């Protein structure tokens, strides 16, 4: 029995057992662009062992052949084929079109928008006047902090520079040690396993870096990590509070973002976002 | 035009009433004289533009919720038409992306088969026939030739040789010949696939002013 | 990463069914025919008096 | 590879405990949507709320 | 609605989009002299980037030939094996000196783009190209097209459908 | 990645015209001169009695 329909990526299909052929014939349907009479026209094209076909209501009154199938598939219904009445219960949906009759909430939100568009210019200009004062106040509140943060971020840079050039000097002295051993003092038959185990020790240390720091060992990220460690250890031995500086800079950026987000609707008379 | 030449069909009306013209009906020629619209005030017209742009914002909110229901049902009807127009091409598209993925797993398994037979060649020829002192530079120049071929891949494809990007590139090169042999138009499928995403992105941009009554977001 | 831009969890990563036996059933016999190719090639090169290990 | 091994461990623990993961995921998306459209209602620019 | 008619608001909106279309197609008027120079500069910068790409390939082939002649013809592998290890370690040193000096890692499709930008910015100064006006026009066109796309939005009623 | 944000297939990858011949015409005649340079350098250093192995 066709007690149910099947949903397939947003479209229904009725598995109606046809009268004169003992099969569960599938029937896909367009819910918006088809009526009931179309579905009864194409249901009887299959077998023509149909002397009566009619879609009813649960209450028992006939459904007109011009109602759309989306309006039919809201509730459950009956499909009367010529001797048996297959009760159909489709699965319940939430919404497809947000359309219904008028409501008092619609007129109460209409006078809300009609009140908004009369005073939104005299409120947005009174907000831009506050923003252009607040931004210059925040930017002059920050002026003692940038003088200290530059002197901290120049010490951390001049330490990570020495870390970079010291790494280059280490991998240039290892070359000199090994190239002195293999040609003057000893030979390559001695210094080949030391070369292999130095390479394997480097490949082991690059994995231990990943286990400890939870990130891969690439060059411009291992530089920035050590720079941030120098910055945060240097800004603690200089009594510099980052929790004020960071909230000043993000507050400045948020005020500038809101200013640039409202000032261009004043130019081109479009909505904001 | 009053010197005798004809005015073309798609000429704008605002261009027409600058000078005179002649209007010819079946047997009669009327000589029209348009007036001069010399009411161009610069002052007392930057105060007419704000009232004219306020009346538009007052009319828009009166006619925006019954507009975005007609557009909503037209979007649903176009979406369920585009899906039925796409659905014959989909079963043809899947059967081209099934041969193009089997020809890509033959390459991915034959790379492993090549590395395993090169391992078996060198491991046979190192311990059994010739010594390791004979068969060490062969391995070194195999390694350097691989390091040269990985650069020639970049010089020819403008793309760095990593595994999944080369797999996706080879898959796309298989697909764009499978879809050429079997007489398949990719352009209609791509324009039937971007129109669906465009029609259903706007359907969820209508969630704001129809579900929670917030102003909808612009394009971008 | 492990989470989305909200707090949801990314789904389970797909697994090739019987992966190690599918790798090892194509690694081993190609290794064996590599040894066969190298053995027959070295025997051919020695039998025609071109490269004899001495 | 670490994150892939973490996801294969978490999705095995979530089947052992019968955790009902998709209700968790749809709640975690739904509260992000409810905070997004709540934060777009308390806009300082849009006059949506009186006495402010 | 009796103010939408006596103030003639529909022609005001169509006048607004006509002003936007005219500003957009007049920003594309003073760009077409500049792209005829820019295409020339970009073409003769890519023609010099491919030279160093093929030169790097030819250098790797030359090093293959030099290290392949000595290990089998003249010398033995017991002489040339430490030389060819220290060449590898010198390449590993040079790829790190590239990172210290250039502040970015040595991968192929980023070194190619950086070298291309250096060739382009040398050639644009050699040909006295006006780059800043080009960037200003390429930003202003991309802003005017977005403003026009937001004006003719089909979900809003900014313009009549006629 | 093989698709866009829609389901639309990405365009064909731009192959280079005669790419393999353009690589093998720049590898081989430079490998030959890399052989000749090393041969002449080895002979020139051997003839002046600086480095002779055997
Ligand atoms: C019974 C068993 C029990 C035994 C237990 C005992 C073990 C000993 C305990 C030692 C613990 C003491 C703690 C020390 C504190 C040090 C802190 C400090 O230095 O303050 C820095 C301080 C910053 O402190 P911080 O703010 O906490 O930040 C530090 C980190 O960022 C921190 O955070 P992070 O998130 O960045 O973490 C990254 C981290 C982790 O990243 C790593 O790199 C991990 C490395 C571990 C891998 C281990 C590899 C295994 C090798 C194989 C074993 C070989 C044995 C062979 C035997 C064969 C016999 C059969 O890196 C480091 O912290 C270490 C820096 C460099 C270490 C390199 C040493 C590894 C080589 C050791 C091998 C020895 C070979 C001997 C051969 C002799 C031959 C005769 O100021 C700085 O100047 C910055 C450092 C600048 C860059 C690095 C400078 C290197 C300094 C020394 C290197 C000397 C020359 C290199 C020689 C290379 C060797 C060939
Ligand atoms: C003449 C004088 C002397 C000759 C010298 C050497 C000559 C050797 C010839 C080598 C040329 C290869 C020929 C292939 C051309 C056509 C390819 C094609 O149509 O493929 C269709 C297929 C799809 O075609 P499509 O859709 O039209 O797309 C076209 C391209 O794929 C579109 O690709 P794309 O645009 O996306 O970019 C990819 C691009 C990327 O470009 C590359 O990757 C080029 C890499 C090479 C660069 C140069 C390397 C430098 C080497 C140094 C040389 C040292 C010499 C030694 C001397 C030292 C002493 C002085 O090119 C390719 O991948 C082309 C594929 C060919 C791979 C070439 C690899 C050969 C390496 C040989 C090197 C030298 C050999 C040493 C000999 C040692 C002597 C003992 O292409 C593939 O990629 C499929 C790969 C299949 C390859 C062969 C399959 C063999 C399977 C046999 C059956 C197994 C049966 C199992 C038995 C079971 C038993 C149990
Ligand atoms: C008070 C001021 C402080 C002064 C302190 C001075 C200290 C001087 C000595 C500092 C030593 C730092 C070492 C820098 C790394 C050396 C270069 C390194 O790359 O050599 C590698 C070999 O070295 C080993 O790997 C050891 C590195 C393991 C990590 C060491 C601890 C690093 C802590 C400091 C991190 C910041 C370093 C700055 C970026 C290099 C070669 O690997 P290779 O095969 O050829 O190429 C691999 C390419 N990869 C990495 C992208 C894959
Ligand atoms: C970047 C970080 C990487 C670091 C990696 C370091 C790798 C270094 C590898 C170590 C090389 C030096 C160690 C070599 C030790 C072997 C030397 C000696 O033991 O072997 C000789 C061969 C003699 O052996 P035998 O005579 O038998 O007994 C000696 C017993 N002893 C050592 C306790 C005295
Ligand atoms: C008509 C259909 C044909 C079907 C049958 C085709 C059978 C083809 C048999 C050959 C298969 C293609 C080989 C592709 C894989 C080669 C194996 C290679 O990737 O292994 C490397 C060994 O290298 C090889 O010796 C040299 C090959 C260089 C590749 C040149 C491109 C040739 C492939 C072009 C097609 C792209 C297919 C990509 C498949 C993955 C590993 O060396 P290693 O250094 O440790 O890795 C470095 C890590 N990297 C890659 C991230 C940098
Ligand atoms: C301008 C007029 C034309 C000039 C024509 C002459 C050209 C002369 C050649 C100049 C060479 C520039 C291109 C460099 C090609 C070297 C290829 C390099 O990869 O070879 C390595 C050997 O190293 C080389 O000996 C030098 C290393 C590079 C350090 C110098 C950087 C030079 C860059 C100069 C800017 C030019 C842009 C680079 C073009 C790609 C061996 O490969 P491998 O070991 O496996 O690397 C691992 C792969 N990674 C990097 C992706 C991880
Ligand atoms: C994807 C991978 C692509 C790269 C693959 C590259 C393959 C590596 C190539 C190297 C493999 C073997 C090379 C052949 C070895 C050379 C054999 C021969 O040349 O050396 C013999 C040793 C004989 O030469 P010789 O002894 O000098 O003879 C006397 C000199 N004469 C000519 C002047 C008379
Ligand atoms: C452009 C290339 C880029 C590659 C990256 C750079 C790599 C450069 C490093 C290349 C290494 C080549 C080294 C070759 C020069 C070594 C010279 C030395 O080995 O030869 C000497 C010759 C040997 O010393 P010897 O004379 O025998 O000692 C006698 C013992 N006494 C002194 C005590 C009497
Ligand atoms: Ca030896
Ligand atoms: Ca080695």
């Amino acid at each position: 029995d066709d007690v149910t329909v099947v949903y397939q990526n947003g479209l229904p299909v009725i598995s109606v057992r046809l009268p004169s052929r003992r099969e569960r014939c599938q029937f896909t349907l367009k819910p918006i662009s088809d009526s009931v009479g179309v579905f009864l026209r194409q249901l009887q094209e299959e077998d023509r062992g149909i002397d009566r076909v009619a879609i009813y209501s649960p209450d028992g009154v006939r459904v007109a052949a011009s109602t759309g199938i989306d309006l039919l598939l809201l509730d459950d219904f009956k499909l009367v084929i010529n001797d048996l009445t297959y009760h159909v219960r489709p699965p319940k949906r939430d919404l497809l079109s947000h359309e219904n009759a008028a409501t008092l909430n619609d007129v109460k939100t209409l006078v809300q928008q009609l009140y908004t568009t009369l005073c939104i210019e005299q409120h947005q200009l009174n907000k831009e006047r506050e923003l252009i004062e607040r931004l210059e106040d925040l930017k002059e509140q920050l002026a003692p902090l940038e003088k200290v943060r530059i002197e901290i971020s120049r010490k951390a840079e001049k330490r990570t520079t020495l870390v970079l050039w010291g790494g280059l000097a280490y991998m240039a002295t290892q070359f000199g040690i090994l190239a002195r051993l293999t040609w003057w003092e000893y030979s390559w038959d001695i210094m080949e396993p030391v070369t292999y185990f130095i390479t394997y020790g480097s490949a082991m240390a690059m994995y231990a870096y990943f286990v400890m720091t939870r990130q891969e060992y690439v060059y411009p990220e291992a530089r920035d990590r050590q720079y941030l460690l120098f910055f945060h250890k240097g800004a603690k031995k200089s009594r510099f509070d980052l929790e004020k500086y960071n909230q000043l800079k993000d507050a400045i950026a948020q005020a500038e973002m809101d200013l640039k987000r409202l000032r261009d609707p004043l130019q081109v008379h479009l909505p904001l976002r | 035009s009053p010197d005798g030449v004809r005015v073309a069909a798609s000429t704008g009306i605002d261009l027409l009433l600058l000078d005179d013209f002649k209007l010819v009906i079946n047997d009669l020629t009327y000589h029209v004289r348009p007036p001069k619209r010399d009411l161009l005030s610069h002052e007392n017209a930057a105060t007419l533009n704000d009232v004219k742009t306020l009346v538009q914002q007052l009319y828009t909110t009166l006619c925006i919720e019954q507009h975005q229901l007609n557009k909503e049902r037209e979007l649903i009807e176009r979406l369920e038409d585009l899906k039925e127009q796409l659905a014959p091409l989909e079963k043809v598209r899947i059967e081209i992306s099934r041969k193009a993925e089997k020809r890509t797993t033959l390459v991915l398994w034959g790379g492993l088969a090549y590395m395993a037979t090169q391992f078996g060649i060198l491991a046979r020829l190192t311990w059994w026939e010739y010594s390791w002192d004979i068969m060490e530079p062969v391995t070194y120049f195999i390694t350097y030739g691989s390091a040269m071929a990985m650069y020639a891949y970049f010089v020819m494809t403008r793309q760095e040789y990593v595994y999944p990007e080369a797999r996706d590139r080879q898959y796309l090169l298989f697909f764009h010949k499978g879809a050429k042999k079997s007489r398949f138009d990719l352009e209609k499928y791509n324009q039937l696939k971007d129109a669906i995403a465009q029609a259903e992105m706007d359907l969820k941009r209508l969630r704001d002013p129809l579900q929670v009554h917030l102003p909808l977001r612009q394009i971008g | 990463v492990i989470v989305t831009r909200s707090g949801a969890i990314l789904p389970k990563p797909v697994k090739m069914s019987f992966g190690l036996l599918r790798v090892f059933s194509i690694v081993i016999p190609f290794l064996y025919v590599g040894t066969l190719i190298s053995k027959n090639f070295a025997a051919l090169l020695e039998e025609h008096d071109i490269f004899v290990p001495e």
